[PDB]
């Protein structure tokens, strides 16, 4: 990083050395380059400027004015060139955190009444139910986890923890969706497989595996680079979080192929009436296995400004955030079991207002 | 790459290079007044 | 509390320790309820309460026969084996109405039955006999004809195959005439001498296992 | 239902003794065991207890730290492992078994003891050290505790032992009003709060001996002196 | 035969014209002027874990504290409510047990289903331990349910049909009891003891003398079987619970039908039927999940007990009136009060 | 056989019969009689209460 206290310093030290040299058309300081002694006269941009191109250069005419004005003509769009605009990076990162604070916030709020239903009605109390309560817990984590980091890092220690927190409550909610889909998948493949034996298993996977590479993470972070809130990449530190999330989301998107394979089948075994049910099938398995992540799972780290990030960020910001809403509708509140609980909880609170 | 990762990545860049830009802007705009 | 009723407590605590084991190791098995009646093979399917237990790929089975009130008891069970004989005709109407009776028993609704039709050997005998017509029972026969391509046979006559399909769709189509889709009949053949009906019966209890899974996650 | 006690013998004083108590004819794990001693000539003491399943483990403060009281279910045994044997520890030892649940008879049976011989707590006492009396005649035994042995469950926890000369205790009256199995309907108990009484009608042969008054409130379990009726 | 069948239909056309006449007025309108009940709100003072299966029978002890449950799960459990404490864990031969019962003296435990076997079980004895002291073989249908008489007199009901009277000691029957067309599903001894009730699946309740073993009465209001039948502590009347979705209190001393219990919000059949020390309170448990408190006076709901997430199987009361219990499908007993 | 039958309808024909107002008086007296020793009607004191 190069700040404004080293920046102005060596302007400084180089306007010190321009008038060095001016002691020993005529040269003169601009405010940035000196320019050398009826041509157009061309000068490299400024080499001692990071945020200029150097490969373009600066160009006058001999010194030549402004015509209608009383101010030197000079000539510095090359220099410029590959600078973006900052007043509009700054807008597309708002409106980036617009989409994504609506939309956790309902995902948070749907979810919190998930788990409570799930776990007020102990009718409700399966390994399958215990499997959405802890996948519930981790969309809600991982929400907070974000608004956390949000109100620390944006707004030392303290922060190192805020961080620390969200890149894990983060991983293991991408990890809790594969359990899911790991479930759902040995639900359906394998024959009577035992329950009570793998719900230790998931649970352990799903909170402790996250745990393991994120404390290697901050390990790595406090022996080598420890500096700042560790907010800001460190090199190629960033992959030791993000590879074993970007293996979670190509698993579960094998399981999710695997599962619409099959109700393709069964539903040719047993024609727009047969599309319509395969299509609604799918479409409500989506946001349980996570599969819109498939899409931008690959894509590198591209200029802010170009399109390809701009396409990303708007389409995972709100497909990120909102998963959570979904998944609390389709697996919870559109459950033939849960419903029956409200409905015959309802008609029990009925019978006592029949006092 | 996780999108909200990279977010984090990219914001912090942007707000921690704020410094520079804003010095930088301020002179280039003297250099074409001048 | 005094120490008699301290120790009364651990009496207890030791008793519920004992029944929470014994329900530990009683909870894998599946259940299964045989019906049918007499001249049909029922109880002459696997080799008060004839209860009988058999495993097949590491799972258990503990199949029920009784001898309609107390059918209740079997209302949390995996499925119903009902056996019925497909030879003599003149009772096949008798078995019809006891298959409709049964599919539609108010505590078995979703129930799947194993249905089966037993004596497909002795069928097909009297069919290449032809002493007896199943036309003279039921006249839709008469207008009845297979299917053109879902008949898979090994070889066998075309009018013993007709007869047998139209048999299993009249069962069939019993079945579907009002099921909702919350329980499924599944038909099958058994001569007294295939010896392959566990499996049938093991894949049949995983299709229904398999069913309720997918309604529980409403991708049926 | 027997209980077959062995150890016992001579012993010098500080060593270490072994006694065993062997059990047949009743289900041993569901029972809690009890080690009652009795001074050659002096009244009965409670040693130690355990409960079924060795869940729970009791000694007396007289012998506490020395004593170990194990049991082995599968053998059907009980065990009391003794440790630095003092010159008050010569008596003859008994094992008692005694189940817990609503409305049991807990010390029903006890056994044949055996003799050792070396070279705070509820107090119940009993006034009469010896009470001559005439067959046909009723006799009341009274015998009072140290505080108030009802509970807020209702159970006035007292229990009646008779030792006839050359014999082991038997039970007669547990819970201080509910009458054992095998014992003639002519014994009975009742009283109230610290005043506890055992009637005899109709006094016949063969009860003759010490009675033994016993609480069960909570430990120790201490008995009383012991009432002789002598002809 | 056709003589036989003319004078059949004559003798019921009697019947029915004599027990008509002697219908002056009807119970719902001697009734319609007293003080209603209310709401019985009764709350689950205790709830008794241990049942892993649907529980279909519970019998409560003479000393209103004891209680034997028999569930599907194949085993006997004798609950201390008082204390909520296991006193016993009694193993059952066979699991489809379908009726339990208390011998009075406390000292004997019965119970029976669809082994059509009437098994006693020792619960007061040396060693400590519950045994099996007699098995009551000779019913051809599954067992609906059974009573102690005493120590060595036992009455059962069976589903072929009949209901039989047991020596225990010589483990015979005494007295055997016929004329009921459907299967027998409930009997309900009399507080004297010398007859008892029975309803049946032929939609009929008859009243039976135990020493005589002739039906005394016969009785026919219902349009479906009958579940459960509960002898009104008075002994001259009885309730029948049936799957016609309603219960029906029957006289002895008039012989038909004095009241029925039903509801337009309750099509579900009735499961079990008991009543209250008073007699004031028929509770019903019935397939909807919960249990109706009917004022047996009035046929009004008086009460609902609404806390079993399955079928209410088995509804009794105490000697004393202190408490009520109800086992349901979900595995778990409850009393309530 | 038809001939139980009628004779079991015989005898239950041929019982001595009330009017059924004196029927069901009989069990709204017994009902009063007990009708202040039902805890399960009127709740008892929960000292008194066992649970
Ligand atoms: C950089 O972007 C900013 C906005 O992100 C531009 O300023 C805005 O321009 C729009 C019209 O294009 C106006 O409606 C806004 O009012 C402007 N905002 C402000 C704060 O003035 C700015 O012109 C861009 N600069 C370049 C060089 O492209």
């Amino acid at each position: 990083v190069m700040t404004k206290e080293e920046q102005i310093f060596l302007l400084h030290r180089a306007q010190a050395q321009c008038e060095k040299r001016l002691k020993e058309c005529l040269p003169e300081w601009d405010h940035i380059l000196c320019w050398p002694l009826g041509e157009v006269v061309a000068v490299p941009c400024p080499d001692y400027i990071y945020d200029f191109n150097h490969k373009g250069h600066a160009y006058r005419r001999c010194w030549e004015l402004v015509p209608g004005h009383n101010r030197t003509w000079a000539n510095y769009s090359e220099c410029v060139k590959f600078l973006t605009n900052e007043t509009r990076e700054r807008e597309v990162f708002d409106r980036l955190g617009m989409i994504y604070t609506v939309g956790y916030s309902v995902s948070l709020a749907s979810l919190t009444v998930a788990v409570l239903i799930l776990a007020y009605f102990r009718r409700l109390h399966c390994t399958r139910n215990y499997i959405h309560m802890h996948l519930f817990l981790s969309f809600m984590l991982r929400a907070v986890s974000i608004f956390v980091k949000d109100a620390v890092l944006y707004s030392y220690a303290g922060c190192r923890v805020a961080v620390t927190f969200f890149l894990y409550f983060l991983a293991t909610n991408y990890y809790w969706i594969l359990v899911e889909g790991l479930y759902l998948h040995s639900l359906i493949f394998m024959a009577f497989f035992s329950e009570k034996k793998y719900l230790w298993g998931f649970t352990v996977f799903g909170w402790g595996l996250p745990a393991v590479f994120v404390a290697v993470w901050v390990s790595v972070r406090a022996t080598l680079a420890n500096t700042g809130c560790w907010d800001l990449s460190s090199g190629n530190k960033k992959w030791i979080i993000q590879v074993p999330i970007l293996a979670s989301i190509v698993l579960n998107f094998i399981l999710f192929i695997n599962i619409v394979r099959v109700l393709a089948t069964k539903l040719r075994e047993t024609t727009r009436q047969q599309y319509r049910k395969l299509l609604k099938s799918t479409l409500v398995l989506m946001p349980l296995f996570g599969v819109h992540y498939i899409v931008f799972m690959a894509t590198p780290y591209t200029e802010v400004s170009g399109t390809l990030w701009q396409v990303q960020m708007h389409y995972e910001m709100l497909f990120n955030s909102f998963q959570g809403f979904f998944v609390a509708i389709i697996y919870c509140f559109c459950n033939g079991e849960v419903q029956a609980e409200i409905k015959k909880s309802w008609s029990r609170w009925t019978l006592a207002l029949d006092f | 790459s996780v999108s909200e990762i990279q977010l984090m990545h990219n914001l912090g860049k942007h707000l921690n290079s704020m410094e520079r830009v804003e010095w930088l802007r301020k002179k280039l705009q003297d250099v074409h007044n001048f | 509390v005094s120490a008699e009723d301290k120790a009364a407590a651990e009496r207890s605590k030791m008793i519920d320790k004992n029944l929470r084991e014994d329900g530990e190791k009683a909870r894998r098995t599946l259940r299964l309820l045989l019906l049918g009646a007499d001249n049909s093979g029922k109880s002459t399917i696997v080799k008060g309460i004839f209860e009988t237990k058999f495993q097949v790929d590491k799972v258990n089975f503990h199949m029920f026969d009784v001898g309609r009130k107390w059918i209740q008891c079997f209302n949390d069970v995996t499925a119903i084996i009902f056996v019925v004989d497909s030879s003599d005709y003149n009772r096949l109407q008798e078995a019809l109405n006891d298959f409709k009776s049964i599919w539609n028993n108010r505590w078995l609704r979703t129930i799947s039955v194993i249905l089966f039709l037993n004596k497909q050997d002795l069928l097909a005998e009297k069919v290449l006999a032809g002493k007896s017509k199943i036309e003279d029972y039921f006249p839709e026969f008469a207008r009845y004809t297979t299917p053109e391509d879902a008949t898979p046979e090994p070889g066998e006559d075309p009018r013993v195959t007709r007869a047998k399909y139209f048999i299993r769709k009249e069962f069939v189509d019993i079945s579907t005439a009002s099921g909702d889709g919350r329980h499924i009949c599944y038909p099958h053949f058994t001569c007294a001498v295939d010896t392959e009906n566990a499996r049938r019966i093991f894949n049949d209890c995983k299709d229904i296992i398999l069913q309720m899974n997918l309604r529980e996650y409403n991708l049926v | 239902v027997q209980l077959v006690e062995s150890g016992g013998g001579l012993v010098q004083p500080g060593g270490s003794r072994k006694l065993s108590c062997s059990a047949s004819g009743f289900a041993f794990s569901s029972f809690g065991m009890h080690w009652v001693r009795q001074a050659p000539e002096k009244g009965l003491e409670w040693v130690a207890y355990i409960s079924s399943g060795s869940g729970t483990i009791y000694y007396a403060d007289t012998v506490k730290g020395r004593f170990t009281i194990s049991r082995d279910d599968p053998k059907n045994t009980l065990f009391l492992q003794m440790t630095s044997l003092r010159s008050e520890d010569t008596a003859m030892y008994y094992c008692v078994r005694s189940i817990y649940y609503y409305g049991s008879s807990p010390f029903d049976f006890w056994g044949q003891g055996t003799t050792l011989t070396v070279s705070s707590d509820i107090v119940m006492t009993q006034a009469t050290s010896s009470v001559p009396v005439t067959p046909g005649e009723s006799v009341s035994i009274s015998c009072r505790s140290s505080k108030s042995l009802l509970h807020s469950n209702g159970n006035t926890y007292l229990y009646w032992f008779l030792q006839r000369p050359g014999q082991s205790p038997q039970l007669l009256i547990y819970r201080m009003s509910n009458l054992a199995s095998g014992v003639p309907d002519r014994f009975s108990g009742s009283g109230s709060g610290t005043a506890f009484t055992l009637t005899i009608s109709r006094l016949e042969a063969e009860d003759v001996g010490v009675y033994y008054c016993m609480q069960h409130l909570e430990y120790p379990l201490t008995f009383g002196a012991g009432t002789k009726l002598e002809l | 035969l056709d003589q036989l069948r003319q004078e059949a239909e004559q003798l019921k056309n009697q019947i029915r014209d004599a027990r008509k006449a002697c219908a002056d007025a009807t119970l719902s309108q001697i009734t319609n002027n007293i003080d209603p009940v209310g709401r019985i709100q009764m709350r689950t003072r205790r709830t008794l874990r241990g049942h892993l299966a649907k529980i279909y029978a519970m019998h409560w002890g003479t000393d209103s504290r004891l209680l034997v449950s028999a569930s599907q799960d194949g085993k006997l459990i004798i609950w201390d409510s008082y204390t909520t404490n296991k006193v016993h864990a009694i193993p059952l031969r066979s699991s489809w047990v379908m009726t339990c019962a208390y011998a009075p003296s406390g000292n004997y435990v019965a119970c029976g289903g669809l082994d059509n076997i009437c098994s006693i079980y020792n619960l007061k004895t040396r060693e400590g331990n519950v045994r099996v002291s007699r098995e009551l073989a000779g019913h051809t249908g599954y067992l609906s349910c059974c009573r102690f008489l005493d120590d060595n007199q036992i009455v059962t009901s069976s589903g072929d049909t009949t209901c039989a009277l047991w020596d225990i000691e010589t483990g015979q029957q005494t007295t055997t009891f016929t004329g009921h067309t459907g299967d027998v599903m409930s009997l309900s001894l009399a507080p004297d003891t010398r007859l008892f009730v029975s309803g049946a699946c032929d939609a009929s309740a008859k009243l039976w003398d135990v020493r005589e073993g002739m039906c005394r009465q016969t009785f026919t209001g219902h349009e479906s079987d009958i579940n459960a039948i509960c002898f009104f502590p008075n002994g001259n009347a009885f309730a029948t619970g049936s799957d016609d979705a309603t219960c029906r209190l029957f006289d002895l001393r008039a012989d038909q039908e004095l009241m029925t219990y039903s509801h337009d919000n309750i099509i579900c059949g009735i499961t079990s039927v008991s009543f209250s020390k008073s007699g004031r309170l028929l509770l019903a448990g019935y397939d909807d999940f919960n249990c109706n408190v009917w004022d047996a006076l009035k046929a009004d709901r008086a009460g609902v007990l609404a806390g079993h997430d399955n079928r209410v199987s088995c509804l009794g009361v105490t000697d004393d009136g202190m408490a009520v219990a109800t086992g349901s499908w979900d595995s778990f007993l409850k009393i309530w009060n | 056989q038809a001939r139980k039958l009628v004779e079991q309808l015989k005898m239950e024909a041929n019982i001595d019969r009330i009017k059924v107002s004196k029927a069901a008086a009989d069990l709204m007296a017994y009902c009063e009689a007990h009708a202040k020793e039902d805890p399960l009607l009127t709740p008892v004191p929960a000292s008194e209460n066992p649970f």
